[PDB]
RNA sequence: GUUUCCGUAGUGUAGUGGUUAUCACGUUCGCCUAACACGCGAAAGGUCCCCGGUUCGAAACCGGGCGGAAAC
RNA sequence: CUAGGGCCAGAGGCGGCCCUAACAGGGCUCUCCCUGAGCUUCGGGGAGGUGAGUUCCCAGAGAACGGGGCUCCGCGCGAGGUCAGACUGGGCAGGAGAUGCCGUGGACCCCGCCCUUCGGGGAGGGGCCCGGCGGAUGCCUCCUUUGCCGGAGCUUGGAACAGACUCACGGCCAGCGAAGUGAGUUCAAUGGCUGAGGUGAGGUACCCCGCAGGGGACCUCAUAACCCAAUUCAGACUACUCUCCUCCGCCCAUU
């Protein structure tokens, strides 16, 4: 039952990296349409704790992100949407065909949301984002970025 | 009160357009046409003492669910005599990929036994590639309505979501079943 | 289902996100098994009952959702008594009996049909 | 050096031999009174010390990390 | 006071092996589960034996067994026709899959080779299941059906030759008040300063060897964090970086 599940692996493969990236874009419609479909108030004045509160047991595939901090200076700039997400990394594809991984060590990443913009420091969002919904997301220490 | 959420989404795939003033004449069509070229097909299984067998007449359900895989230009004909008949033929809905899946649910099971052949058939297709049968069947491909699949696509870069959430009753089945373990 | 109201919108849009991927590329599911494997991971450790209509389409092998319904083998055949529809993918090479007949149509009613008629707001 | 026990709304504490978070005090409101102390109902208020692991699901079970307390 | 020991009931002893009287020790190795950015022959964590017990609600035939729900089947029982093959006649099964074939699938039955002569281990065949490919005849020869008995399946579910957890795999019996630990304090000593080095960066109008190179000399700077002996030692676990060794990942740039 673990062997038996990473016979080859569930990684990509060469072939499914040139997949026209532009082609993923109704990948990050049906995410940009499950947003609005989450609160369903966006514009006069709703609750901006309450957007940062319900987007730490969102499952945030197909989103797109920036880096603009991270401790290595060569992460800082890269921008693209998630395919996979992993414990400690999550593998994004960039503009024009190719992929790239950023680890979740040591830096943030802002998210482009309709009307908002949300910063997710991905020093404390690890450990298998299946269970980041689960439980377990306490009040520790700071993120001194 | 024992009331349990369950998260239950059979988004319905409906089938194509019940047309009965449309769809009732064009299987009298069919009647025409297979009775007219040949009735060779019993005579060459049962030997009662060679064109008409050449046909890939997909008969039966297994037939038609292996034709469709490959690459293959035909067309699929269902009827609707069981009940659960959704899990069979959802086979029929999903591989939507190049043919056209006409869905004959009253009258397709009054096809089978006019035409001089076997028992109640529930799946009928035939692959006719590079053969011309019937000119006029082709003609009616593009007259019998198809079906849209909300499913995967549907074509157009717009999703459709729902959130169907039906909450099950312990008390409801405890009328209807009254089973108790203690 | 006041705080378990929000899960169930995590679960449909990954299911849901599988078939965009099938939908525009085929034959390249690494999309299809991971966004249906962590689908099962949060209904595991965040308890939910889902329908058995779909439950039987995600092939609780591994994991595929769509892959069986248009690249791998769906066919009727009988094996001692009744005949039975079995669903068999091509990875783990599992297999699913269910059994279609007329004559338990008010049985085959029972599981699926009956929330039907009984599930009131 | 030595041993055992404990961490639960604001405090004092139950409870659980694993799937629900609560009783007493106090606050708010309500019952009552010309306006009241009691009685009584109800609500606001949860990092169940922290992480990992087992399990379908740990306030609980296990492992580690602290913390706190009782006495020679 | 040798606990490399004895006593009563037992007769069972935690995958196997190896090292140690330091067995909640370590190493090698097999199987399974959980899981991780080295496709994975990989790293890390946990569990292996036997017996007993437990395992929410709902759904479901069934969550210990049996009964009961429904279908299929006849080396069983009973009735009717006896008109018991007629032009292979009759009836049944069959695209809602009959027949045929494939296989490092079975914890199934049997033949059965060898290691062996207790359970058994591996190569191979038949029958019965499982799964896959490919689609037309096949079955019985007085016949048909009900009831009873037995066998098999049963869309559930986190799970149905299961898995996980708890308990049990023994109980009980042996000490000396006498000076002074390569630190030995106990109202609880001790990791000091300066100077010169080592190693790790940086520099040279300096010297020697003459292969553009190298060595020496001199000068500047880093040398820490975690933390504190209280009888001592071995081992596991945990908190760590001035550092060295092994194994790699991601991204940038170059060819
Ligand atoms: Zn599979």
């Amino acid at each position: 039952l673990s062997a038996r599940q990473r016979r080859e692996l569930r990684l990509f493969d060469i072939k499914p990296e040139q997949q026209r990236y532009s082609l993923f874009l109704p990948l990050h419609e049906l995410w940009k349409q499950y947003i609005r479909d989450l609160c369903s108030g966006l514009k006069p004045d709703t609750q901006p704790q309450m957007i940062q509160a319900k987007l730490l047991k969102a499952d945030l595939h197909g989103a797109i992100i920036s880096v603009t901090k991270s401790k290595c200076p060569s992460y800082v700039g890269i921008t693209g949407i998630l395919l996979q997400e992993t414990k400690h990394i999550f593998k994004i594809i960039t503009k024009e065909d190719r992929l790239k991984v950023i680890p979740k060590l040591n830096c943030v990443f802002t998210v482009e949301t309709d009307g908002f913009i949300s910063y997710i420091y991905g020093s404390k969002f690890q450990l298998r984002s299946s269970e980041r919904s689960a439980k377990k997301f306490k009040a520790k220490g700071t993120i001194d970025l | 009160l024992v009331v349990k959420t369950s998260l239950n989404n059979p988004y319905i795939i409906r089938w194509s357009a019940l047309e009965s003033e449309d769809m009732h004449f064009i299987l009298q069509t069919l009647e025409d046409r297979l009775k007219a070229i040949g009735l060779q097909k019993i005579e060459d299984k049962k030997k009662k003492n060679p064109a008409h067998v050449r046909k890939q007449l997909a008969i039966g359900v297994n037939e038609v669910t292996r034709a469709l895989e490959r690459r293959e230009l035909l067309l699929v004909l269902v009827c609707k005599s069981v009940k659960p008949a959704m899990i069979t033929s959802h086979l029929i809905q999903l591989s939507l990929s190049r043919s056209v899946p006409a869905c004959q649910v009253p009258r397709l099971s009054e096809r089978i036994a006019p035409v001089i052949g076997l028992k109640c058939v529930l799946a009928l297709a035939f692959k006719k590639n590079t053969t011309d049968f019937v000119d006029e069947v082709r003609a009616i491909i593009p007259r019998v309505p198809s079906l849209s699949v909300p499913w995967l696509q549907d074509r157009i870069e717009d999703s459709g979501e729902n959130l169907e959430t039906e909450p099950l009753e312990s008390q409801d089945r405890e009328l209807l079943d009254t089973s108790f373990e203690d | 289902p006041v705080k378990d109201r929000e899960a169930f919108q995590r679960l449909n849009f990954l299911y849901q996100a599988a078939h965009c991927v099938l939908a525009q590329d085929p034959e390249n599911q690494a999309l299809a098994r991971f966004y249906c494997y962590t689908e099962r991971t949060i209904a595991k450790r965040l308890v939910l009952r889902r329908d058995p209509s779909v439950k039987r389409t995600l092939c609780r092998g591994c994991s595929s959702l769509l892959v069986p319904g248009l690249t791998c083998t769906q066919r009727q055949r009988r094996c001692r008594g009744q005949r039975w529809t079995v669903q068999t993918c091509l990875t783990c090479q599992r297999s699913q009996r269910f059994l279609n007949d007329p004559g338990h149509l008010l049985w085959g009613d029972r599981p699926e049909a009956q929330l039907g008629s009984q599930a009131d707001s």
